[PDB]
């Protein structure tokens, strides 16, 4: 299966640089050249860059034009986007995408293979875990965590180890003015239940290797 | 640049019935080789793009036939003889034909189904976040259509302003449903000021605005 | 037409071993510092030349080692084209034998190997017994029997033969033919009825 394995997701200070990269395998790498498109946050698609794998050949955007090198390694089945002197403006998910023709040339595909993406946060904050406080009310009735004060994302939720997956709503995180992130999950439940049955909400921060449990009452 | 313009940019689909988005260039996609360079792309919630047709008429593998795709020079048209629950996420047009690539802007493709009003519920501020020197209230709009719903902050009466943030979620694909939450923020020293914190919700499944709260300190 | 053309199209081409195959690649785009290139996949390339027709491959001297599958690629104006083509490479002499040598009234059989072959596939090896051009109705195979002689191959039909009533055929005819993508060859050895 024709795949694109990018790199992690990465924090970076404006005006630092960044290099993502694009791992190729169940393909031929050189018979297919390599887009980079990105998209901001709720925001439209971009086309950033082209490299050329068999020639060397590169295209650049205007958004990156004089700060940006993408390459491709034949040696190890890898493509990089070096995007330098970065802005706050630059925040985005960056995916890379094969692009080529039928075997035969017959037909232009375009970006038919897509990496996962890489999640790039230009931020000037510092990493930092979340605080999880409970959501409790002053034959249905809703309760939550408030995960709060993070950096960078993300964070899974879940509630009851998984076993309780009904009615859960675990929202989009908020970016604060604080440039910390603050998400909220919550769950409604037949009213008696709150109160005889249990639930927990599991929140995990993977970039700080932060665990919490946190039940609420 | 080519500019590609997408008609409308937000379409809500009774399950069964067809869907058409339009895409214009503004100048045409056919080559000097014969081939016209317009792909669809359909980007699904929390996913990354994938391909829908390529060369203005070719469904990608895995494709069903109920996507079509049309059209020639610079006006063309995906159509959708049904939108199933799997079928809603974004979709773009792009053109291949002239450096840089571009897209359109996206068009949003949800299902439509019966107006539904929203389940409020408001959250005071925990005892332990309030050690902590701030104060976050938490109002919740449960499983509510359509989508467009307003929440209001009051404190004491007086509209709150600036230190207010909400998000909402993907539309569920078992009731066609969607969740607000909204969180008001106050440091621990203005939330003791005030009394009464109110969340106020207007909704089109609602006959008049659904105010929660709760007094601080009961 | 799309930019990337090569000559002869064909997703697959077959040579005969020893023999040689030139592919040619081209590609039509009007910026200038447009180039294709020839890669092996499979197989060791071969050799290249980027002056006659646009790039043209040739397999030399071509051994079971050259089959596999080759692609040609090349940009125009930001699209990557390709073109795949796979070659087969055969063997297939003129090494027909057949047993017995001649035939006797009385015998029940006759055998036919074609010598040093490959492949040996039903789908592209076949046999026949002819009689006056037709194949002889009541002859009976008794399967195919691959052996060995790169590593050629060695393959026999055997055939129970009907009666051959009055008058005998003058002889029978054992024929062997190859089909490949784009190849149909047939030796025919000859079977004396005395």
């Amino acid at each position: 299966q024709v795949q694109l394995v990018q790199s992690g997701a990465e924090v970076k200070k404006p005006g630092a640089s960044v290099k993502v990269s694009c791992k190729a395998s169940g393909y031929t790498f050189t018979s297919y050249g390599i887009n980079w498109v990105r998209q901001a946050p709720g925001q439209g698609l971009e086309w950033m860059g082209w490299i050329s794998v068999y020639s060397g050949n590169t295209n650049y955007a205007q958004k990156v034009q004089g700060r940006v090198t993408m390459t491709a390694d034949t040696s190890t089945s890898t493509a990089y986007m070096d995007l330098r002197s970065l802005r706050s403006d630059d925040t985005a998910v960056y995916y890379c995408a094969r692009e080529g023709s039928s075997s035969s040339g017959d037909y232009y595909y375009g970006m038919d293979v897509w990496g996962q993406g890489t999640t790039v946060t230009v931020s000037s904050a510092s990493t930092k875990g979340p605080s999880v406080f409970p959501l409790a009310p002053c034959s249905t009735a809703a309760l939550g965590c408030l995960v709060k004060d993070y950096f960078p994302e993300p964070v899974t939720v879940s509630w009851n180890s998984g076993a309780l997956t009904s009615g859960v709503h675990t929202f989009p995180a908020v970016l604060q003015s604080s440039g910390l992130y603050s998400l909220s999950s919550v769950v409604t439940v037949p009213s008696s239940n709150f109160g005889t049955q249990t639930y927990t909400c599991n929140v995990d921060h993977k970039p700080s290797n932060t665990k919490v449990d946190k039940t609420v009452e | 640049d080519i500019v590609m313009t997408q008609t409308p940019l937000s379409l809500s689909v009774t399950p069964g019935q067809p869907a058409s988005i339009s895409c214009k260039s503004s100048q045409s996609l056919l080559h000097t080789d014969g081939t016209t360079y317009l792909y669809w792309y359909l980007q699904k919630p929390g996913q990354p793009p994938q391909l829908l047709i390529y060369e203005v008429s070719n469904r990608f593998s895995g494709v069903p036939d109920r996507f079509s795709g049309s059209g020639s020079g610079t006006d063309f048209t995906l159509k959708i003889s049904r939108v199933e629950a799997e079928d809603v996420g974004i979709y773009y047009c792009m053109q291949n034909i002239q450096l840089p690539w571009t897209f359109g802007q996206g068009t949003k493709v949800e299902i439509k189904r019966t107006v539904a009003a929203p389940s409020v519920f408001i959250f005071p501020p925990s005892d332990e976040q309030l050690k902590s020197g701030t104060a976050s209230v938490v109002c919740l709009l449960n499983n509510f259509y359509p989508r467009e719903a307003k929440v209001q902050w009051k404190v004491d009466n007086a509209l709150q302003s600036g230190n207010s943030q909400e998000s909402v979620t993907e539309q569920d694909s078992k009731d066609s449903t969607y969740s607000l939450s909204s969180t008001l923020t106050l440091s621990k020293a203005d939330y003791e000021k005030h009394k009464v914190y109110a969340c106020e919700v207007t909704h089109q499944g609602l006959s008049s605005p659904v105010t929660k709260s709760f007094n601080r300190g009961e | 037409v799309k930019p990337l053309q090569v000559e002869p199209p064909e997703p697959v081409v077959a040579v005969a071993l020893g023999a040689s195959r030139q592919l040619t690649c081209r590609l039509a785009c009007a910026d200038r510092g447009a180039s294709v290139q020839w890669r092996g996949l499979d197989t060791s390339l071969g050799a290249v030349q980027s002056d006659t027709g646009r790039s043209v491959l040739t397999v030399r001297n071509a051994s079971l080692s050259a089959a596999g599958t080759r692609v040609c690629v090349g940009s125009c104006g930001g699209r990557t084209f390709q073109h795949t083509v796979q070659l087969l490479v055969y063997a297939f002499p003129n090494q027909l034998t057949v047993s017995p040598a001649a035939l006797v009234p009385g015998d029940p059989e006759v055998a036919c190997t074609a010598h040093k072959v490959t492949p040996v596939d039903p789908n592209a090896l076949s046999f026949s017994l002819l009689v006056g051009g037709q194949e002889l109705e009541g002859a009976q195979a008794l399967g195919p029997e691959v052996q060995e002689e790169d590593v050629l191959f060695r393959v026999t039909e055997r055939w129970r033969l009907p009666p051959l009533g009055t008058p005998v055929p003058p002889a029978l005819y054992c024929q062997a033919t190859m089909r490949l993508p784009g190849l149909e060859l047939s030796h025919r050895q000859a079977i004396p009825v005395l």
